[PDB]
């Protein structure tokens, strides 16, 4: 009974109650007003049809009447003079501390508990006769015609079925006859409103449920679909095709732990004979629902076979069946369907054409799924996924390693294939390897499901096919694109083909594909090549004799069509197959497509000819090699055939982007054991890990050889120009090299390319004395990489050599290709800060200190003192920097030297243009010291007498006071006051540009 | 039907139940949620699993007694369905894709549920940990980087063995974190991971049973951490604030490093989180915004939250008598201030309000740690908002409603500190004449500090009357004092006070009560005048009834005299369309604590109200908008209504003379929008008879119910702020003699409009006149059914 | 204008692609326009408006398929430049030179980027002796281009197919009147289309000669050509 006691008053459900005239008193006093109401509704419905104002009055008298029954609902949440509990918790509340709250806030939380005790309480009811008479009367104005009545009732209505048990069938077996009505007696708003009623959260949700009314609803809704005068029709489409998308049905046993009710079970013996009798009918229940579906599929195809012709909402049924006759948990297959599914192939219509496929590719891999699962639909939702021709394969065998690698590298004798992403391995085997068995068979159905796969065959007659691919590569024309969807069909031909359905032979696909390659038409192409992508998904099919039939067309198809002649079109669309095919099904399964590519006819080696073509493969090759990395592998040809000598740049690129490429497939780390593996990462260096991806040796000598094959070559531009240099071998070689950086420094390659920086890429890069000008002529931008390379993932250990390359102490040896160590240090410094260890943080800023001084080049003094800053600002120790401040204002302090001097000085001593460029840039590295540092000022005083001398320190002695001026604006209210010193006035000069006098 | 009583049972934990039927219901949970075949309403069973499991159902942890009770749960089950997001061979099957919602949506679920029940895996199973590695190692490839790692994160769980423990897997997360540069599709899940692990080591530390099996985890400068392990997430989370600002919802990220500080070996921690402040300084200024100003906010305050996070779950342990070393110590609460007080400051003045508001934040937080620092953080924010009432910001907005926040998100403790208490009265009364009619923001977070001192605060006149007294020559002369120390660069350390004059200073501090309410209600009236709208006008009415609940009947008697006086002699509802809720409910509060106010303020609001009718207001017909030349009419109509609805047994007394009133403005007046006005007096009298409600809210009871006169922060952190005899509610109930003039009201009402209404079904169709009356009518009789609402009973037609 | 990207346009030019959807078809021997008209009320009156088929001279006529007042600035100030072409030389204008003159006109918002964009799109169809029948087409673009058949507006990708599936460069007008009508069947939000929800143009060979009549059909004329399949 009660559990949730609210101070009823007239006591908690005792029939305390019952025995108090009080309580009669008040409820006889509720039905009068009731009966009053629907005594005033008649009245005026009678007399004032024409009315807003009255009926909404009304229609919340109804929504109070109906609803504030224990409670107070409607004004439950007007502010009113209670203090909010919402409110005053925010204001008390602190958290990770229980309650710390004053007393007025425990008073509403308990307020706030009582009235929430009241709402509680089920309003829920069996409707009271009197009570179905307004809720009859609610609904005749919810299906009124004014929309300033119509929809408050709605809203109204909706109240009143939260709050009436069943009450959503009252309304419909209302709806739909008044409906019904409303069609015979022409094309009233009434239709319109009664549309609008049924998109109401609240029913539209409640309609995917009733399987009895639902029947004669969607023929009524198809009816409707004609504007015979309104915007109907546009309503009925939005709602029959919401429908599509609910109802379905579930048979599967809940593959359930039965110990997901077990723990709740009741001593009571067989008194849970009761649990096996639920279960019979909750599956009667279940099983007439199944066949009212199944009538209403019949009754359709029914209206869309001998309905000559309706238009286009021919659409419904299609868009419906389909998630049916493919449905499983039951859904019979019928073969009525299949057939009236492709006859509506007639109307020429691209959308439902495209539905056709969409449809018939579906109620196949369900069938095709009965047999997988022979008949044993739970088999689905179980994860001891059967599939017959699925397989397991035990990994921590001592000897799998050498059986995958050399396995994956057969294409005659294949043992094993996995169709789509490659998971076990790579990073170590142990681990169970689901994988798919080879010639795959075609399994067994019953004789109902065998029909319905012959009226398929029986159906895709060479003029079947002719009119269906025409018509997709039509509406494809706009567009482009490549949905496997259509794929995925073409495979589906192929089994029904060879295993007996069709019989078409392969010789009439290869027909139909020869067909569609106009070299010309794109979205025709486009099906061509959507037709190879299926006879190669189409082994998951017998025949090994069409498995040969088909290796040995494509070997003549990729000829024709990649082997010279190929337009940006045709690389548009074979390059998107590329890194696709080898992700949808392992190219094992042929010997002739992957033997093709590779098959590398194509990289010439020097230029007094016209070199040749394109990379008419190099990006292709790539993209399959991409989309494999890890299987099919062996490319003992491929390194010993790499040119880098290559005259022309889409090609040096080209190969490039390949070797990069090439380099990430022999980087996978896949190791023997889980814990073989476990024990390297625990012993390395870092107390980190393994570097992962490590480029095994075999390559680590390759790619040392092309840095000092070009170390070798250094003769070969002796001294020529820069139109002799993009001419030479040298060049070439670099131009390659360099492209091939780029390509390692993005993406997941990094941690591949680290080890080379500190012998080869950055001695190597700063091939940029090796001549500016020559890399603005073939565009290639050294300076912005040798930088972009101070970010990247280093490992504790690389980080010392690093430094050590930088800060060299043969560094002397550049030459303005300093100013870009320097920088390259800068940015080092911003991403292994906090992570480098006080040693290295000064390995460092002695060799930038080193260059404030540095005869010659004034272009780098200042360049190292702007990055001096970047080190000052976290150094906020007050020792080492204390002691910097001394060592570089000992070169100016007092006036060591009289007027005449400074301005001899000034213009040519460079250690003094250190001296003040340093200390310019420890009072630049502390911007924003709120309150100021008092050795801030008593320094800038030591520098103002020096930006008072025109020369080429006391310039850079005015940069460091205007900077600091500036930065000081809007905190210099404040900061005047810490400069006792009239050498407030000191600072006036300092910012000289031309424009002032 | 299952989802039904899934839900009944949600209703029950309200009340509670045996850990013996727990481990019963959680097991039902665990293996229901992760059914398949059908419809299943999942988020729904992760959820009761999750509030079957909860580890903080009012300070009681059920994952432990459930653990001690016996409960163990199937890994093979969870793991093998997180397995299907795998690549299954045969594209024809896989059914679970990422990337698409509908999947990742499921999947987000399925590793939300193992998380929740990845302390009942068998402890002893001792191979289960290492098994269950060496699958989902082997698993791991680029392809599957997405969906391997979460797993591991959520569905692996924290075992710690004699050989193989859970943190022998740490040096190959640092083999993938260390070779992809910041990527927040990887790093989110090696920050969750060493850090919900730390977080377990120390919880299991402390307390409890230090072992499950090992307590051979040693702790250590940083936490369970390498030297260089921690090196590398510092330079990574600068990495993070400096450069790629790669990290999302950031209370996760930070809790490595918060679970890897060791009481009794910091020091080397300490050195690594300073100089990481001495980097990310400069971003924080207020005029460096990027994409970098959101990482360093939302970071700042989740390592804030996240440290006094734990700190209080410390203090919870040794109020159990178990130090630990392992413990924060008093030192380490004084080195976090030291660190982010510049870094907190700046960013408070932030441009973005929503950026700042988390720097903001962090000073409730720092204050609650009552480290020695505390008076730093409450020397600048009195200063920064003295000054700004002082006018010294008024070139700078964001400076004056800045130090303002500041100021509110400490309002609570400054109450506390002796010294600091004293400027409260001052501070108070400044707001209170400082707020603005025209600028509607600075009023909103004016309001947001005056609440909060009252919510707080008694307003009570504490002086014994002791006759040196008086603000002036004992209050002030000091609170400028204090104030002249503070900005001439000294702390309040070295502001020395005597107990005598520093306790005058305080109990004189409370005078002013008075003089600044005569103050406030002038600012209200003026305010019933301002297009300020909705959020604010709600805000300002608990600003009023807070400050009437924390008055003593003294103070109070006094406030309730000056509504009742201003509310009548007035100049001040003439704009267009005001803002009545400001006076009328104000006034309903007094007579919410004092029924003996309404006899009399009720039946001066009819002497008054049948006084503007009689001279012709509501006399002009108008759907739509309401006469200006009713809205006096309109007023007291609304004071009527929000003054019955919390009269209550008080009136009994004038009951006859309502009703025949109220039956007099349904005779007269008629006018479509003063009756849905004048059929609420209806409600808001059989809502008052007969509904159940609360009565006292005073922040202090009775006038007297002493706890003393040292009863400033409401109690809000005694340990008595929560006995019965504090606690001592009013409640009004309804009375058999209220229920029944509560029916009497009810058929008398119910039969006025019935006639009436029976009445006019004689039809006049044009009238209008005449459709205005019959809504009249049945918006009375419908508030008549509402309020009236409470003794009506659901199941009365199955009797 | 970020990627190389026309970004106050491609607003536009798919705020098209909701209003309207109108169809121009070529034949050997004449031309043919049609729309569909925006969302009716019952009471809105029918006859009148003939709102989105514009007349621009005795031998040119345009579609539209966008805002009504906006396309009516741009028609009223080609009315004019075809009125002092004949001022002018005293010869009408010339299909292409009048379309330029258009396109011109919305490109000069493309670019002195301080006024807004046109919503509209136009197909023109014009006889001029010099280059037979023509048809064109004018996005805010401010590109023209030529047309055997074309289409703008709502469901504008989908028809495109239907169009270039069904026509024939022999095509005689009727022919190309109904192929317009047929493939009003597909791009119809409306289920069923009626003759009120219709507009209707062409430029044939002449009811008599070697010379050219223009025709913007009456609602009964439609209702009539509407028989030969549509609805009847």
């Amino acid at each position: 009974l009660d559990i949730y006691t609210c101070n009823y008053y007239f006591g908690n459900t005792t029939e305390e109650k019952l025995q108090n005239p009080n309580y009669l008193n008040v409820h006889r006093v509720r039905a009068r007003i009731g009966h009053f109401f629907h005594k005033l509704y008649v009245f005026l419905s009678t007399n004032f049809e024409n009315n807003t104002n009255m009926f909404q009055i009304l229609l919340h008298g109804l929504k109070v009447w109906f609803t504030d029954l224990g409670q107070e609902t409607v004004f439950n949440e007007d502010p009113n003079a209670f203090i909010d509990v919402d409110f005053l918790e925010n204001v008390q509340s602190l958290s990770h501390v229980n309650e710390p709250f004053t007393r007025t806030n425990f008073a509403i939380r308990a307020n706030s508990l009582h009235q929430s005790r009241v709402l509680l309480h089920s309003t829920n009811r069996k409707a009271s006769k009197l009570e179905n008479l307004l809720l009859v009367d609610i609904i005749q104005l919810a299906t009124s015609l004014y929309p300033d009545i119509y929809k408050p009732a709605q809203g109204t209505l909706v109240h009143c079925m939260k709050q009436l048990v069943g009450s959503y069938g009252v309304v419909i077996n209302k709806i739909i006859p008044s409906l019904e009505k409303a069609i015979k007696d022409h094309d009233y708003m009434k239709i319109q409103v009664i549309l609008n009623v049924l998109l109401i959260k609240k029913i539209h949700r409640k309609l995917m449920t009733d399987y009895k009314d639902i029947g004669r609803l969607i023929f009524l809704l198809i009816e409707c679909c004609r504007v015979n005068e309104l915007e109907i029709g546009m309503y009925a489409d939005k709602i029959l095709t919401d429908i599509v998308i609910g109802i379905k049905i579930p048979s599967s046993v809940c593959v359930i732990s039965d110990q997901a009710f077990l723990p709740l079970a009741p001593p009571d013996g067989t008194i849970n004979l009761q649990v096996e009798a639920v279960k019979l009918a909750k599956k009667k229940k279940r099983e007439y629902y199944l066949s009212l579906l199944v009538d209403l599929q019949d009754k359709l195809l029914d209206k869309l076979d001998n309905e000559k012709d309706m238009g286009w909402k021919i659409r419904m049924f299609i868009l419906r069946f389909v998630t049916q006759i493919q449905s499983n948990l039951e859904s019979k297959p019928d073969k009525r369907a299949v057939f009236s599914i492709i006859s509506q192939i007639s109307t020429k219509h691209p959308e439902i054409i495209h539905l056709v496929v969409k449809s018939l590719l579906s109620t196949c891999n369900k069938i095709i799924s009965l047999s997988d699962y022979e008949y044993d639909i739970t088999r689905a939702y179980k994860n001891e996924f059967n599939p017959s021709f699925v397989e397991i394969l035990d990994t921590s065998t001592t000897s799998f390693p050498k059986t995958f690698t050399e396995e994956m590298n057969n294409f005659d004798n294949p043992k094993y294939f996995i169709d789509l992403r490659a998971y076990v391995g790579w990073l170590c085997w142990g681990r169970l390897m689901y994988v798919m068995s080879p010639k795959a068979l075609k399994l067994n159905l019953r004789e109902n499901e065998l029909e319905v796969l012959k009226t398929a065959g029986h159906l895709l007659t060479r003029e079947f096919l002719r009119d269906v691919t025409m018509n997709l590569v039509q509406d494809n024309e706009t567009r482009g694109v490549f949905s496997s969807g259509n794929v995925s069909f073409f495979s589906l031909v192929i089994l029904l083909i060879s295993s007996g359905f069709c019989e078409l032979n392969m010789s009439d696909l290869f027909e139909l594909c020869e067909s569609y390659y106009n070299k010309d038409d794109k979205a025709s192409m486009i099906m061509s090549v959507e037709i190879v992508a299926g006879l190669v998904c189409g082994s998951k099919f017998m025949s090994v004799s069409d498995l040969d039939k088909r290796d040995t067309f494509i070997e003549n198809f990729l000829a024709k069509c990649l082997d010279y002649e190929l337009n940006h079109d045709a690389f548009e669309i074979w390059s998107t197959l590329a890194w696709w095919l080898p992700a949808v099904v392992d190219l094992r399964r042929s010997k002739t497509f992957f033997c093709h590519f590779i098959n590398a006819d194509g990289m010439f080696d020097r230029e007094s000819d016209a070199a040749t073509h394109q990379t008419s493969k190099i990006y292709m090759l790539r993209s399959i090699l991409m989309s494999m990395e890890f299987r099919a592998p062996d490319v003992g040809k491929l390194f010993d055939e790499l040119v880098f000598d290559h005259p022309y740049d889409q090609v040096r690129q080209a190969v490039a982007k390949l070797l990069t490429t090439l380099v990430q497939n022999q980087s996978n780390p896949s190791i023997s054991d889980p814990t073989t593996l476990l024990e390297a990462e625990r012993n390395d260096p870092d107390g980190l890990g393994l570097p992962l991806k490590s480029v095994p040796e075999k390559v680590d000598a390759y790619i040392k050889k092309q840095f000092e094959i070009i170390k070798n070559l250094e003769d070969s531009v002796v001294g020529l120009n820069p139109q002799q240099f993009i001419k030479t071998d040298y060049f070439y070689r670099t131009s390659t090299i360099f492209y091939w950086i780029k390509e390692m420094a993005r993406g997941p390659n990094k941690v591949l390319l680290v080890p080379y920086l500190v012998d080869y890429v950055l001695p190597f890069l700063i091939g940029l004395v090796k001549h500016k000008d020559v890399c603005a002529l073939a565009s290639l931008d050294p300076v912005r990489l040798y930088a972009g390379l101070g970010y990247m993932p280093i490992r504790k250990n690389h980080v010392a050599a690093i430094v050590d390359y930088v800060c060299s102490s043969n560094v002397a040896l550049s030459s303005n290709q300093t100013k870009l160590q320097l920088a390259f240090i800068q940015h080092f410094l911003s991403a292994e800060l906090l992570q480098l260890t006080e040693e290295e943080k000064n390995k460092i800023l002695e060799f930038v200190v080193s260059n404030l001084y540095n005869e010659q080049f004034v272009e780098v003094r200042v360049r190292a003192a702007s990055i001096l800053s970047d080190i000052v600002h976290n150094w906020k120790e007050e020792q080492p920097l204390l002691s910097l401040i001394e060592r570089f204002a000992k070169g100016l302090d007092v006036n060591k030297y009289t007027s005449k001097e400074r301005q001899k000085l000034s213009k040519t001593d460079i250690k003094i243009h250190g001296n003040v460029l340093g200390l310019g840039a420890i009072i630049s590295a502390f911007p924003y010291v709120f309150p100021l540092p008092p050795w801030i000022p008593k320094n800038l005083s030591n520098l103002s007498s020096w930006a008072r001398t025109s020369g080429m320190t006391g310039n850079a002695a005015k940069n460091t006071i205007s900077e600091f001026k500036k930065v000081r604006a809007d905190t210099w209210k404040f900061d005047r006051a810490s400069f006792n010193t009239e050498e407030l006035e000191d600072l006036e000069g300092v910012l000289w540009r031309s424009y002032y006098a | 039907n299952v989802n039904h009583w899934t839900n009944e049972l949600k209703n029950c934990l309200h009340f509670d139940f045996p850990v013996a039927l727990r481990k019963s219901l959680a097991t039902v949970y665990y293996y229901l949620s992760l059914v398949q075949g059908q419809k299943v309403y999942r988020q729904m069973h992760v959820d009761m699993f999750e509030r079957l499991v909860s580890l903080d159902d009012d300070r009681t942890q059920f994952t432990e007694l459930l653990q001690k009770q016996g409960l163990l749960l199937d890994h093979q089950i969870m793991l093998n369905f997180l397995c299907e997001f795998l690549p299954y061979p045969d594209p024809d099957y896989a059914r679970y894709e990422l990337s698409s919602k509908e999947d990742l949506q499921l999947f987000r679920l399925l590793l939300k549920h193992a998380h929740n029940a990845k302390p009942f895996f068998d402890k002893s199973k001792e191979s289960l940990l290492v098994d269950t590695m060496n699958f989902l190692l082997s698993s791991l490839a680029p392809s599957t980087m997405m969906a391997v790692m979460p797993i591991v994160t959520s569905v692996v769980p924290y075992h710690y063995h004699i050989h193989s423990k859970i943190i022998d897997y740490f040096p190959f997360c640092y083999s993938i974190w260390s070779s992809v540069s910041a990527n927040v599709a990887i790093d989110t899940h090696m920050y969750d991971f060493v850090g919900s692990i730390s977080k377990d080591v120390h919880n299991k530390i402390l307390s409890s049973e230090h072992e499950k099996d090992v307590v051979g985890v040693e702790f250590g400068e940083f936490g369970i951490f390498t030297d260089d392990q921690m090196t590398f997430m510092f330079n990574r989370l600068q990495g993070h604030l400096r450069t790629d600002g790669q990290i999302h919802s950031y209370s996760r990220t930070v809790k490595p490093f918060v679970y890897a500080i060791n009481g009794s070996k910091k020091d080397r921690f300490f050195e690594k989180l300073v100089s990481l402040a001495k980097a990310i300084e400069t971003f924080i200024h207020p005029s460096n915004n990027g994409f970098w100003t959101k990482p360093n906010a939302k970071f700042v305050h989740a390592f804030i939250k996240s440290y006094h996070g734990r700190v209080k779950y410390e203090e919870d342990i040794c109020a159990r008598g178990v130090t630990n070393g392992i413990c924060l110590t008093s030192f380490c609460h004084e080195e976090i201030v030291e660190i982010f007080l510049n870094i907190i400051s700046l960013g408070s003045q932030n441009k973005n309000p929503d950026i700042a508001n988390y720097y903001i934040s962090c000073f409730a937080y720092l204050l609650e740690l009552d480290p020695s620092n505390a008076y730093l953080i409450y020397d600048k924010i009195l200063i920064d908002l003295y000054d700004t009432l002082a006018d010294q910001f008024i070139n700078s907005r964001h400076r004056i409603i800045s130090s303002l926040k500041q100021f509110t998100r400490v309002i609570r403790f400054i109450v506390m500190d002796k010294l600091y208490r004293v400027h409260i009265t001052n501070v108070l009364s400044m707001l209170v004449s400082k707020l603005d009619m025209n600028d509607t923001n600075l009023t909103s977070n004016l309001i947001n500090g005056i609440v909060s001192i009252a919510a707080f605060i008694p307003i009570q006149d504490l002086t014994g009357e002791d006759d040196y007294i008086s603000f002036e020559s004992d209050t002030l002369p000091l609170v400028q004092q204090h104030f002249y120390h503070i900005k001439c660069g000294e702390s309040s350390k070295t502001f020395r006070v005597d107990d005598e004059l520093l306790n005058n200073a305080f109990k004189a501090s409370t005078t002013v009560f008075q003089s600044m309410l005569k103050v406030y209600v002038e600012k209200i009236f003026q305010l019933v005048d301002v297009d300020l709208e909705d959020s604010l006008v709600t805000k300002i009415n608990q600003t009023t009834m807070i400050l009437q609940e924390s008055m003593d009947d003294k103070i109070f008697n006094y406030f309730a005299s000056l509504l009742n006086r201003n509310f009548w002699s007035n100049d001040s509802f003439k704009e267009k369309d005001p803002n009545y809720e400001l006076v009328t409910i104000p006034l309903a509060a007094l007579v919410r604590r004092n029924n003996g106010l309404s006899k009399e303020l009720v039946r001066t609001l009819l002497f008054h109200i049948k006084e503007q009718i009689k001279r012709g207001a509501g006399s002009v017909r108008s759907t739509s908008e309401i006469q200006q030349r009713d809205v006096k009419l309109v007023l007291y109509l609304t004071a009527l209504n929000d003054v019955l609805r919390n009269c209550h047994e008080s009136l009994l007394e004038y009951s006859d003379e309502l009703i025949t009133f109220m039956k007099y403005l349904y005779d007269n007046v008629t006018n479509p929008p003063l009756d849905v006005i004048t059929s609420i007096v209806i409600h808001s009298a059989l809502a008052t008879l007969c509904t159940t409600e609360i009565t006292d809210c005073r922040l202090f009871p009775e006038d007297s119910k002493i706890p003393e006169k040292d009863r400033w922060g409401g109690l809000q952190f005694d340990p008595r702020r929560f006995d019965k005899q504090h606690l001592s509610f009013q409640w009004h109930v309804p009375s058999s003699d209220e229920i029944t003039l509560s029916i009497s009201i009810l058929e008398s009402l119910s039969e006025y409009c019935i006639n009436n209404v029976e009445e006019l079904m004689k039809a006049p169709r044009h009238d209008s006149e005449y459709g205005d009356m019959i809504q009249k009518y049945v918006l009375v009789m419908t508030h008549t059914l509402s309020g009236s609402s409470l003794l009506f009973d659901p199941d009365f037609n199955k009797y | 204008s970020p990627e190389g990207r026309l970004y106050q346009v491609e607003y536009a030019l798919e705020s098209i692609s909701h209003a309207g959807t109108a169809i121009g078809i070529m034949a050997s021997d004449g031309i043919v326009l049609a729309a569909e008209r925006k969302v009716t009320s019952t009471l809105l009156e029918q006859d009148t408006s003939t709102e989105k088929l514009y007349k621009l001279n005795d031998k040119i006529a345009v579609a539209v398929a966008g805002l009504t007042a906006d396309a009516e600035i741009l028609i009223n100030t080609a009315r004019i430049h075809a009125q002092n072409y004949l001022k002018t030389y005293n010869e009408d204008i010339p299909v292409e030179i009048l379309v330029r003159r258009l396109s011109d006109i919305k490109q000069g918002y493309t670019q002195h980027g301080g006024l807004r964009p046109f919503g509209v799109s136009f197909i023109y169809a014009g006889y001029d002796d010099r280059y037979g029948y023509q048809l064109y087409t004018s996005n805010p673009s401010g590109n023209y281009t030529g047309w055997k058949a074309i289409s703008v507006g709502a469901n504008t990708s989908a028809a495109q197919t239907l169009l270039q599936m069904d026509y024939k460069d022999d095509m005689k007008v009727d022919d190309a009147i109904e192929l317009a009508l047929k493939t009003l069947s597909k791009t119809t939000d409306s289920s069923a289309l009626t003759y009120d929800r219709l507009e209707f143009a062409t430029i044939r060979k002449g009811a008599n000669d070697g010379e050219v009549y223009q025709k913007i059909f009456k609602p009964q004329e439609i209702k009539d050509i509407l028989v030969k399949t549509g609805i009847t």
